[PDB]
């Protein structure tokens, strides 16, 4: 088993009508636990998970102070990055920041990620060593040289390797029956008739946690397959399906394979 | 930089006529994040539509989900119209019971 | 908890 | 949209059409140029520096039968330790960006890179 914490901080510059929009979205494994929005009536760190309400008022005030502090930090960073690329003030730009740590079944630290983005493209990222930075362009090298003297790489390393792991293990304890749970997928194969003398077979997988699943179609063993992205049901479970164009009569010749951590053995499915 | 969104219209539980269900509009892989998602029931927009907090994956592409309660019928048509900067005309993806 | 952002 | 560039003793083919990892692998084999297999860290540095800012599919993918991460040639690389240090999930394919080389679902469509090592002078 493996569990990971992820914080998604986004800053969207609004030209003329803002006051840029700042959103913080937190995730533990595949479930949302914290939320922050500058456009909200009362800008404060809100719980999205019911088990997160157990945390005291001192924690929420501390996370709001961090979020409000980051809001003005990204606001200054938006104007700084505007000067780095020498772009017009009339245009709208976005800064994305995702960070967190991944722990094993021990459960101790495996990898720490801390990456930045400007207008949906890579800007600066902290390497796997958690001591060096990788700059995408010449404007990002200015940020790297500024963070080398300031010692940002060593500062973030102190969090990702220690403070991140410490809190991730705490959130797993708070949501013991919500995060550590594993629901097996409800699988069934559906038949769809065609007009070109061929039928479409769909291998369904509904109601499962976590989202990590791999659906494959086998004949005697892949490229001809039509797999869709894992979609959330809304109630707390996920959905995913694979489709193949197969000839009429050979409905039982094609077998589907489901790979999920909730299942003790990989399932074999056929149309009936 | 601009990314065209990929819309997925589906139900929370398997579709059954008359039974109350929840329709989900999953708008995936898009940039800029400024987007206008509208859930429709036979042309006209659905009244109470609740949206989720906008998030993004490792490839920096944005993800958002819109859900509302609905009663599926053999005649009733459900579609999700999405308005984004990357598209000149707003794309309307119709709900399929088989997808 | 998260972490404080360093100015770009 | 598609172009070709060269570095050291290897010419790279860049496909500027968003397709899945399986599709990108099939599109590479069609032009008889296999999907890019980065040999050293210096090669990765060049590929990250020279590219249009976007995500690009590379020859590294997870095998379900082998139960381990493997390249297209199913052979070793000098960067194998850097990939194993990144502790990727035992599912998905690896993509290349201007500053990162992370893992994600192979069904997500990105740009494609093909790479074949030149044996002799053209």
């Amino acid at each position: 088993g493996s569990h990971s914490m992820r914080y998604f901080e986004t800053s969207v510059s609004r030209p003329g009508l803002g006051e840029p929009r700042f959103i913080i979205v937190g995730y533990v494994d595949d479930t949302q636990f914290v939320r922050f929005d500058s456009d909200a009536e009362t800008p404060r760190m809100e719980p999205r998970a019911p088990w997160m309400e157990q945390e005291g008022p001192e924690y929420w005030e501390r996370e709001t102070q961090r979020a409000k502090g980051n809001e003005q930090s990204f606001h200054v960073s938006l104007r700084t990055l505007l000067g780095y690329y020498n772009q017009s003030e009339s245009g709208s730009h976005t800064i994305q920041w995702m960070y967190g740590c991944k722990v094993g079944s021990d459960g101790r630290f495996l990898r720490g990620y801390l990456q930045y983005a400007y207008d949906g493209r890579d800007y600066i990222a902290l390497n796997e060593d958690l001591k060096t930075w990788t700059a995408a362009d010449v404007a990002a090298i200015i940020t790297r040289r500024k963070w080398e003297q300031a010692g940002a790489a060593e500062y973030y390393r102190a969090y990702l390797e220690a403070e991140c792991v410490e809190w991730l293990l705490r959130y797993l304890e708070l949501g013991k029956e919500t995060l550590l749970r594993t629901d097996p997928p409800k699988t069934h194969v559906t038949h769809h008739p065609g007009s070109e003398g061929d039928v479409t077979l769909r291998c369904w997988a509904l109601g499962f946690y976590p989202a990590d699943i791999t659906l494959t179609w086998q004949l005697n063993g892949t490229q001809d397959m039509e797999l869709v992205e894992t979609r959330p049901a809304g109630d707390g479970t996920f959905q995913k399906w694979a489709s193949v164009v197969v000839p009429l009569g050979k409905e039982q010749n094609y077998t589907c394979h489901v790979y999920h951590e909730g299942l003790p053995e990989p399932l074999t499915l056929r149309w009936e | 930089i601009q990314k065209t969104p990929q819309i997925q219209v589906y139900s929370r539980h398997p579709p059954e006529n008359g039974k109350p269900n929840i329709l989900n509009c999953y708008v995936t892989q898009f940039h800029p994040p400024h987007i206008e998602i509208q859930m429709l029931k036979n042309g006209k927009k659905i009244p109470k539509v609740e949206m989720s907090d906008m998030s993004f994956s490792k490839d920096w592409s944005f993800y958002i989900l819109a859900h509302t309660e609905f009663t599926p019928t053999e005649t009733d048509t459900y579609a999700c119209r999405v308005k984004h900067a990357s598209m000149a005309e707003p794309k309307t993806v119709y709900w399929d019971r088989d997808m | 908890v998260g972490i404080t952002n360093v100015d770009l | 949209v598609k172009y070709w560039f060269c570095y050291s003793t290897k010419c790279y083919y860049f496909i500027m059409n968003k397709t899945t990892w399986s599709g990108c692998k099939a599109n590479c084999q069609h032009y008889s140029v296999p999907i890019l297999k980065i040999e050293d860290e210096d090669e990765l540095k060049f590929l990250q520096r020279h590219v249009i800012p976007e995500n690009y599919w590379i020859g590294l993918s997870y095998d379900k039968k082998k139960k381990e991460w493997a390249w297209i040639d199913n052979g070793p690389s000098k960067l194998d330790m850097k990939i194993r240090k990144m502790n990727f999930k035992s599912r998905g394919c690896v993509f290349l960006s201007k500053a990162r080389i992370e893992d994600i679902d192979c069904n997500i469509p990105y740009y494609c890179i093909c790479g074949k090592k030149l044996d002799k002078f053209p």
